[PDB]
């Protein structure tokens, strides 16, 4: 079913391309390199069954970096509250958020 | 997820449906198969670019290579069906039953 | 026929020699301007750090003002369990800004032609 | 020796395009392995600094790492200027 | 077809399967499936005629659809985790799509319609290949991702495969369609035990491949593809029909024959996981396969059908070509039950 | 031719001179007179964006020399 | 954003030329005038009948050789790598199998048009 | 948010897919697939995939030219069908159009899990990365890596292309 | 100010096409011991204006059996793509500066063929269909060779950026390093623009007017404009690719003049070639591209991959 010829011969036929944290050209990093490094090191050698429970924190952080679902939710909440308080005139946006900032290098 | 991702997955579903529901011509189904490949290429490319997996930039090209092989394979079979019947209709191929 | 083929091969050899010299010189020039970029990179990194941190602080203060009435909202609460620094998402940095800055930040380089 | 002679004769007389194509292909295949400059090309590619050279934390046990770019230690590109 | 070309194509089919079996990357597994299909389409049409063309066309359409679905599942899995390694799928939707794609590649019910038609449309050698070697790759992939798969969908398709194999086989007089429905039911048996013990899947596959190779080689040796054409073999080669009779009973799963071992091992493993009901259904339904095997044995070996006058001329000629592994295959198909504890070497 | 073919050739040449000269002049006119900046890579785009920010007039072309560091 | 404006301008100019061509001149259309041209006479069959393709095999082969181009276009960038011996070996290997597939179809009479 | 260009492009992508999936005459199916390939080129270009976008556009142009030849050779009928010449083709086209409409509405005005998961919208620009470095294109680097990292991939794809030539020769032989 | 540049590029190109028609008529005239247009305007200068005005005041007809939508779309696509193909050309600066300009040129050219295919099919006429199938065959004939020739020549450049070709040739024309590829490229551009002896699609002697026989008035003039624009565009590209003109940053007008002279020379060479040779049979063109050009092109691609490595001459800008 899975004859691990690569591991028996030490070949690396396709393992160079399986993960995002593995030796990219010119050392260009993946967007989620640290999260994946952490999740891989947390779950290494403990087996699949233990890794899903005991490394769920690292994997949840990794998935958040990948898809950013909670970040978009928080931004949407903030902007809805801003829209609501602006419509009634309660809140006034600062100049550096309207296009009149003092830009810095 | 993003609106763009939803649209590409919808394109795959529509092409898959098109392949599944045959009409008269075989060429139309072959086109649907190509459409599925096109949507897979776009989806994988968007995911790869977004996450900056650098080495995975080559897999959509491999995808295209195999898609071309499949397309070539499909056209050969169509040539043989048309030579047999003078038409590329699905209804003609009913010789074998279950 | 010999004369024609000989003129052709001589032309090719002259061209090869010239291009060899010119491309070696071009590679030296590229190394030189790459090294200029290398000498300049620390200053750019320092001011990029300060710019990112300032935008995040401004967003944090505006969010402390905007989200004061909502009952159970921690201002500046992270969405990650980890405590290490996470590179800010583009939306987070420019979330509360004008559409022109957001356009320039997302598509400015791609569209520049 | 004389079979292949008349064979290449007939080929040059009937299909000079294929003769030239096989000659150019064979040269392209074999000549790069006999060249003294292939290593020069590898070295030129290695000397191109695409990304920032991250400095090392000095521990007092690095006699061959420079402490300033113009110090004599480290690689030299002198071979490249004279190339 | 030039013999060298045929050898190159068989080697490409086998190398695509081996690529599926040795790869750690989902893209390489997909490439293995693609290469296998590419080389396999010409082998179906080796003997050219409209039926072979139609069979190859139905095969290509089914397998290419499965391939697109498989790729889509891989891409969704990558979207929800930046992973290319084939371990356990991360997304439930990707797993459903993957399971259905591999079921279509195997011909499990309700995707079973293609197997009888394509098998009937091709020669006995291509049918042998299609029903033995073409199962290894999707089964190995399914064995790798077994923990991830949902039991309800898998067992539904397996029970459907057993039922539909039996019912469809009851109606056939063509031997290739009988073999195809037999294969569908056997696949159902192999996949029913997959979420519990992949070693039982491997054992079932090995015994099924042995019995199927024996049956196809016996059908080639006595060049028959219908029931009535096989009814003549007694008047030319009685040993062949006796051996086919015993091989047929082994397929039926009757003890003390080898064919009974996979059924026996699968039922026992399932009972351990507190699943009494599914197995009772499976065995009582395999009774149908046994019925149409027994019908073929009645017409072929246990009674003597009328013959023709021109058979006397065939009496004077020996077979030009002899199969080297046919004798070994029959012995392994019938007399291997006392060696059952050797299954531990499979895990 | 035969030299009566030359007037049409000259008209065609004058028409073909226009695009390149117009692009050069428009580039110089809308880039401070100094040859529109090329950004093939993101480092060059970052240089341009920094230049735009420090000019104070929101134009990348305006250049600040040593007279801007007191 | 500039390329989008360019494409829009070009398509708009062409469409305006078509519009002028159809709305400026006098129109006198009748059935004889609008009928199909076949050099003086009425066509026998339809122009939508199947038209046999005698180079049908070179057309399928073009599909596979066109994807060889997608695998060879990154070669200017591949030349910048450090292990040039692996890059050159791989690039050479790719073109050799492209030459062998051309030699196969050529020697098996695959480049001759159907008769 | 900003101009929603990529949203319009992906909607036109879906529309071209509905165009050729409605299964009308192949001349119009290939037209729909060409339109889809072009707008998908545009979609990928808007994310930094210049090479991949231009490449898929080129490949599909070549493929559809071959398909046009084959359509005139073997797919012709006295009256080729368009999207409005048939109740069946028109119905499939309209159902696909308003199905995309319903998906897009339900997704952008509230937040529903259609089949896999949910989405609120916001425009694609939010998920970008604001990374500042490089004298190169990372796409071009990852694609060039096929000749130094991807030796195995080059081997299997070259073998499959040679076998594909052999295979089409075997299939179209006849006898 | 960018629309000013777009119009600055386009209005001149259409005028140059108009007068290329006159130059071709006069050059073919003088090679045939006659004069060509010398009556409408001094030296036939006003002949293109009369032709254009005559074409856009004549009745355009839509054939009864034709598919009207594609019939009308095809010339729009032709002319708009012919205009679009000019925007990345560095003369010495491009209107649109692209990283992959060569590859954009390839894709747009490859899309240009559909207009001929669609127009022939839309017409629903026998001769139009025969012309369209000849176009299919022509693309299959030259498409693979043309792309690999560009790749081989471009290896020395280091990228697909068109403006880099000026720097690549600061000291020598790239034709002194690749004149075999230059010959095959010239013939492939003859075939790619449907020009004698490779202009099978029009098939004037054989098919009367080929794909555009049905077309009349303004729509016809649009196909004509598109073809002549493509003839100038291909030659300009050929000039930039093989005969780089020295460029002075502080005086780009010198580069512009040099570049325009070289592209005019190449266009006049097309006209000369048309005046000199018999037409290729369409099956023969395929044989010419697949049995002679493709083997040499594969060998020369191998050679041009190996050569910069053998000699340590690899170019900058990965
Ligand atoms: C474990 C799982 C359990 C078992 C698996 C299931 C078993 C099913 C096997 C079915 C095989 C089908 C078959 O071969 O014929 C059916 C055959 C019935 O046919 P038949 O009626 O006898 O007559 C058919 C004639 O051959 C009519 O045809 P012919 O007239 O043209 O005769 C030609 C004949 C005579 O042959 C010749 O003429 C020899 C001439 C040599 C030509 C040189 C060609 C070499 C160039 C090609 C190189 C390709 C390399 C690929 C590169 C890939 C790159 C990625 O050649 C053949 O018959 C076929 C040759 C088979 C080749 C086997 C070599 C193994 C390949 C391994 C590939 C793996 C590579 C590494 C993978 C790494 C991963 C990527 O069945 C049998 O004879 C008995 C069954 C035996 C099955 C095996 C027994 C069980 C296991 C022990
Ligand atoms: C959401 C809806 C999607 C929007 C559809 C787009 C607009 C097309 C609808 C108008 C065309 C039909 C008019 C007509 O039948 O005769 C008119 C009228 C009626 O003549 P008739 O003799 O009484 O009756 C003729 C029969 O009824 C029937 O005669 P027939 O054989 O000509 O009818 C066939 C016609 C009938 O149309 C239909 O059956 C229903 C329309 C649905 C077509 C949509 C299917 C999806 C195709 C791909 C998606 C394209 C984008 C769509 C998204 C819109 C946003 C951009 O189908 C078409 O040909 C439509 C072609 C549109 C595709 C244009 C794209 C060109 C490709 C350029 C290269 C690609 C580059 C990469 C990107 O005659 C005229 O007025 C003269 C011709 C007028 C045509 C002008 C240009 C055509 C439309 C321009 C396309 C827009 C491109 C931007
Ligand atoms: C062997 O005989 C033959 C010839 O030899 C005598 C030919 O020349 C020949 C070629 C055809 C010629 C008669 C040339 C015809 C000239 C064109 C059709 C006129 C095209 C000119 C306009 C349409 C261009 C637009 C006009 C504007 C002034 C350009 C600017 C545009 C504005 C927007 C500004 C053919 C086919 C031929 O068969
Ligand atoms: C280089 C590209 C751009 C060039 C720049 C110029 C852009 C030109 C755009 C193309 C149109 C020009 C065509 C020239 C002729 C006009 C064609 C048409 O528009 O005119 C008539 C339009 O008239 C309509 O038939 C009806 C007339 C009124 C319709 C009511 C519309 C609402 C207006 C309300 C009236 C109150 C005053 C309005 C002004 C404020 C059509 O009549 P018809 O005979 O078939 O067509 C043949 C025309 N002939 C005779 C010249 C040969
Ligand atoms: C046991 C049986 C052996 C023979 C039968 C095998 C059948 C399969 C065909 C060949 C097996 C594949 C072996 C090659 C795997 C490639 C990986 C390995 O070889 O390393 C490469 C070594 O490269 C060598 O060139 C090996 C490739 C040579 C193979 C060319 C022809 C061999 C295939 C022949 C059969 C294929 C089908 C038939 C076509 C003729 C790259 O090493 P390197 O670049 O240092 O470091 C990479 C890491 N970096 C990127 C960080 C720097
Ligand atoms: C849910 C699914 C459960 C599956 C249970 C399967 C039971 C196994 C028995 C299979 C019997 C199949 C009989 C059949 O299909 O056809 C009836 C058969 C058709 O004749 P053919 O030989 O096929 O054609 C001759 C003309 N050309 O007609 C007959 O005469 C049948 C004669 C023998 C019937 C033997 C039945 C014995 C049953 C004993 C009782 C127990 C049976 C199993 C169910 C037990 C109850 C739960
Ligand atoms: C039609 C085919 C579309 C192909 C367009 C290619 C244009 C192009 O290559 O420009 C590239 C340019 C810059 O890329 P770089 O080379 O990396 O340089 C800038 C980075 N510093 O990219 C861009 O500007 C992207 C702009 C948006 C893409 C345009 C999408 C066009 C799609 C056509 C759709 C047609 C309209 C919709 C309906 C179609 C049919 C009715
Ligand atoms: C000024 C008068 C305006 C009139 C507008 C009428 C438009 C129209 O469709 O009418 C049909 C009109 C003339 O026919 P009649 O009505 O019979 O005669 C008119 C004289 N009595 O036909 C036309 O001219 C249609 C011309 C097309 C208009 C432009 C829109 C075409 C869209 C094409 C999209 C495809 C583009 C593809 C290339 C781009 C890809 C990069
Ligand atoms: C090791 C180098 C490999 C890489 C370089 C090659 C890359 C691309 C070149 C190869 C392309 C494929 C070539 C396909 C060969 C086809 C052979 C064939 O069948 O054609 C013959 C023509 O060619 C032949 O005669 C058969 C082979 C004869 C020899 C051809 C060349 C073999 C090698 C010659 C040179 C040897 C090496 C160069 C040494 C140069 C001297 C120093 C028949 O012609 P027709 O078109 O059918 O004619 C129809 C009308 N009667
Ligand atoms: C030290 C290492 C050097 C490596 C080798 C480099 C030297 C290579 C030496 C040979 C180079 C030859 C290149 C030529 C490529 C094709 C030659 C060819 O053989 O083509 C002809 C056909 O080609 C033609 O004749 C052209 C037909 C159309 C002619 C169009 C007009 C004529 C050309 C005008 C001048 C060309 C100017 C080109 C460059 C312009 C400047 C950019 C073959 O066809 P047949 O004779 O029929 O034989 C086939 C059956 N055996």
């Amino acid at each position: 079913p899975f004859f691990d010829v690569q591991k028996r011969l030490g070949l690396d036929l396709d393992r160079w391309m399986t993960i995002q944290s593995a030796e990219q050209p010119h050392k260009i990093p993946g967007r989620c390199h640290a999260f994946e490094k952490e999740w891989i090191e947390c779950a290494h050698g403990i087996g699949g069954i233990r890794a899903e429970k005991e490394c769920k924190i690292e994997f949840d952080d990794f998935v958040e970096c990948l898809l950013r679902q909670k970040t978009m939710k928080r931004l949407s909440a903030i902007k809805r509250q801003r829209d609501k308080l602006i419509k009634e005139g309660k809140y006034t946006p600062p100049p550096h958020h309207l296009g009149k900032e003092d830009p810095r290098p | 997820m993003p609106l763009v991702y939803m649209n590409i997955i919808m394109a795959f579903a529509i092409a898959l449906a098109g392949l599944l529901m045959y009409r008269s011509h075989l060429m139309s189904s072959l086109l649907c198969l190509e459409g599925m490949m096109l949507s897979l290429f776009i989806m994988s490319t968007l995911i790869i670019l977004n996450t900056h997996f650098t080495l995975a930039n080559m897999m959509p090209i491999i995808l295209l290579v195999f898609a071309a092989c499949e397309a070539a394979l499909g056209l050969s079979l169509l040539v043989m069906v048309s030579n047999t019947y003078g038409t590329d209709y699905v209804q003609n191929l009913n010789l074998l039953q279950c | 026929g010999y004369s024609m083929f000989a003129v052709g091969i001589g032309t090719l050899l002259f061209g090869y020699w010239s291009m060899m010299k010119w491309n070696r010189e071009r590679r030296r020039l590229q190394i030189e301007d790459f090294e200029a970029r290398i000498a300049l990179m620390p200053l750019f990194q320092a001011e990029k750090d300060r710019r990112v941190l300032q935008m995040l602080r401004e967003n944090l203060e505006e969010e402390a003002i905007i989200m004061k009435d909502v009952p159970d909202w921690k201002v500046g609460e992270s969405v990650f369990h980890t405590t290490r620094w996470v590179t800010p998402m583009m939306g987070e940095l420019y979330g509360l800004r004008t559409n022109e800055e957001i356009l320039s930040a997302t598509y400015g380089f791609i569209w520049y032609t | 020796a004389g079979r292949i002679a008349s064979f290449l004769k007939n080929a040059w007389a009937k299909e000079p395009v294929l003769v030239a194509s096989f000659a150019i292909g064979g040269l392209a295949i074999i000549l790069p392995s006999l060249s003294p400059y292939t290593n020069y090309a590898i070295r030129i590619n290695r000397a191109t600094p695409y990304n920032y050279p991250v400095p090392l934390r000095d521990d007092g046990n690095m006699p061959d790492v420079p402490s300033h770019p113009q110090d004599p230690q480290g690689p030299s590109l002198e071979w490249l200027k004279n190339l | 077809m030039n013999p060298i070309i045929y050898t190159t194509l068989i080697m490409t089919v086998m190398s695509g399967t081996m690529l599926v079996m040795i790869s750690s990357h989902w893209l390489l597994i997909w490439i293995g499936f693609e290469m296998n299909l590419l080389a396999m389409i010409p082998v179906l049409m080796k003997n050219f005629n409209p039926r072979a063309t139609e069979a190859a066309t139905k095969y290509f359409l089914t397998q290419a659809t499965a391939s697109m679905m498989l790729m889509m599942a891989i891409i969704i899995n990558l979207l929800y985790s930046g992973q290319w390694t084939i371990t356990k799928m991360f997304n439930p939707v990707a797993m459903t799509m993957m399971t259905m794609a591999l079921a279509m590649k195997l011909g499990l019910s309700p995707f079973h319609f293609w197997v009888p038609e394509v098998t009937q449309g091709i020669s006995l050698q291509a049918g042998l290949l299609l029903l033995t070697w073409q199962k290894l790759a999707p089964l190995s992939v399914l064995c790798q991702i077994s923990q991830s798969i949902n039991p309800n969908l898998m067992l539904t398709m397996a029970m459907l495969s057993i039922l539909i194999g039996g019912w469809g086989g009851l109606n056939q007089t063509q031997l290739r369609k009988i073999m195809a429905y037999s294969s569908i039911a056997h696949m159902g048996w192999m996949t029913a035990v997959l979420p519990y013990n992949t070693t039982m899947t491997i054992l079932n596959l090995l015994i099924y491949i042995t019995m199927t190779l024996a049956m196809f080689m016996l059908l080639i040796h006595s060049s028959a593809t219908t029931t009535l054409s096989l009814s003549h073999t007694w008047n030319k080669m009685p040993v062949i029909t006796s051996l086919m009779m015993v091989t047929l009973l082994s397929m039926g799963g009757l003890p003390p024959l080898s064919g009974f071992m996979p059924k026996w091992m699968i039922i026992q493993e399932m009972t351990k996981n507190e699943s009494i009901i599914m197995p009772t259904l499976m065995a009582m339904t395999a009774l149908l396969n046994l019925y149409f095997y027994m019908r073929l044995a009645y017409s072929s070996s246990l009674t003597m059908f009328p013959s023709t006058n021109n058979m006397k001329m065939k009496w004077q000629f020996e077979h030009t070509k002899q199969m080297k592994l046919l004798p070994t295959m029959i012995v392994l198909s019938t007399l291997v039950l006392p060696m059952t504890p050797a299954l531990s070497s499979l895990n | 031719m035969w030299f009566e073919i030359l007037p049409g050739i000259a008209v065609m040449a004058a028409c073909l001179f226009i695009p390149g000269m117009a692009t050069a002049h428009i580039h110089k006119f809308t880039n401070g007179g100094k040859e529109k900046r090329v950004a093939h890579f993101s480092y060059q785009w970052n240089l341009m964006e920094r230049d735009r920010r420090i000019s104070g007039v929101n134009r990348y072309h305006v250049t600040k020399g040593l007279e801007n560091i007191d | 954003m500039n390329i989008m404006l360019t494409l829009l301008t070009n398509v708009t100019l062409a469409s305006l030329l078509v519009l002028i061509a159809f709305w400026l001149p006098q129109l006198n259309a009748y059935s004889e005038k609008t009928s199909p041209y076949e050099c003086g006479f009425d066509p026998m069959g339809s122009a939508r009948l199947p038209f046999s393709m005698k180079f049908f095999l070179v057309a399928i082969t073009f599909l596979l050789f066109d994807l060889e181009i997608a695998l060879l276009l990154p070669l200017p960038w591949a030349s910048q790598t450090n292990n040039l011996k692996t890059m050159l070996t791989m690039a050479l290997f790719l073109l050799i199998l492209l030459a062998a597939s051309l030699a196969y179809e050529w020697t098996q009479k695959g480049l001759e048009w159907a008769e | 948010m900003t101009m929603y260009i990529a949203f319009i492009l992906s909607t036109i992508f879906v529309i071209g897919f509905v165009g050729f999936s409605s299964k009308p005459s192949p001349i119009y199916g290939g037209l729909g697939l060409i339109v889809s390939g072009g707008v998908g080129c545009g979609i990928v270009l808007n994310f930094g995939g210049s090479f991949l976008g231009l490449m898929v556009f080129l490949i599909y142009l070549g493929g559809m030219l071959v398909v046009f030849g084959y359509t005139t050779a073997m797919a012709t009928e006295m009256y080729p069908e368009v999207w409005v010449s048939n109740k069946t083709v028109f119905g499939a086209f309209v159902s696909g159009l308003m199905m995309e409409f319903c998906m897009v509405y339900y997704a952008l005005k509230e937040e529903e899990v259609e089949i896999i998961f949910k989405f609120n919208g916001l425009g694609d620009w939010v998920i970008y990365d604001t990374g500042d470095s490089g004298f190169f294109s990372e796409e071009a680097m990852g694609i060039a890596a096929l000749y130094s990292y991807g030796t195995w991939l080059v081997i299997v794809t070259g073998w499959s292309l040679l076998i594909g030539v052999v295979v089409i020769m075997e299939i179209t032989r006849g006898n | 100010m960018f629309m000013i540049n777009i119009l600055s590029l386009i209005i001149p190109i259409l005028l140059a096409v108009a007068f290329l028609t006159l130059v071709e008529r006069k050059v073919l005239g003088y090679m045939q011991l006659r004069k060509g247009p010398n009556v409408v305007g001094p030296y036939g200068l006003l002949q293109p204006i009369a032709d254009a005005l005559k074409l856009f005041t004549k009745e355009p007809l839509r054939p009864a059996t034709s598919s009207i939508s594609m019939f009308i779309i095809a010339p729009i696509l032709a002319l708009s793509l012919a205009l679009t193909m000019w925007v990345p050309l560095p003369m010495p600066y491009p209107l649109i500066n692209m990283n992959l300009g060569v590859l954009f040129m390839l894709a747009m050219s490859s899309l240009a063929v559909y207009s001929i295919l669609w127009s022939g099919w839309a017409s629903n006429s026998k001769y139009a269909l025969i012309g369209a199938l000849r176009a299919v065959a022509q693309t299959i004939s030259y498409e693979v060779t043309l792309a690999i020739i560009l790749l081989s020549v471009l290896l020395m450049n280091g990228s697909y950026t068109l403006s880099t070709l000026i720097t690549t040739q600061e000291h020598i024309w790239m034709i002194f390093t690749s004149w075999p590829l230059a010959m095959m490229w010239f013939i492939s551009t003859l075939a790619e623009t449907n020009r004698a002896p490779f202009d099978l699609t029009e098939g004037e002697s054989e098919l009367v007017s080929g794909f555009n026989v049905e077309y009349a008035a303004g729509p016809f003039a649009m196909f004509f404009m598109a073809e002549y624009a493509n003839i100038i565009m291909m030659n300009a590209f050929t000039a930039i690719l093989f005969l780089g003109a020295s460029h002075d940053p502080h005086t780009p007008e010198l580069y512009t003049i040099n570049f325009v002279l070289k592209t005019l020379a190449l266009t006049i060479t097309f006209l000369w070639i048309r005046a000199s040779y018999p037409r290729f049979r369409y099956d023969q063109l395929m044989h010419l591209l697949w049995k002679s050009f493709l083997p040499l092109t594969l060998a020369l691609c191998m050679w041009h991959i190996s050569l910069p490595i053998m000699t340590a001459s690899i170019p900058p800008q990965s």
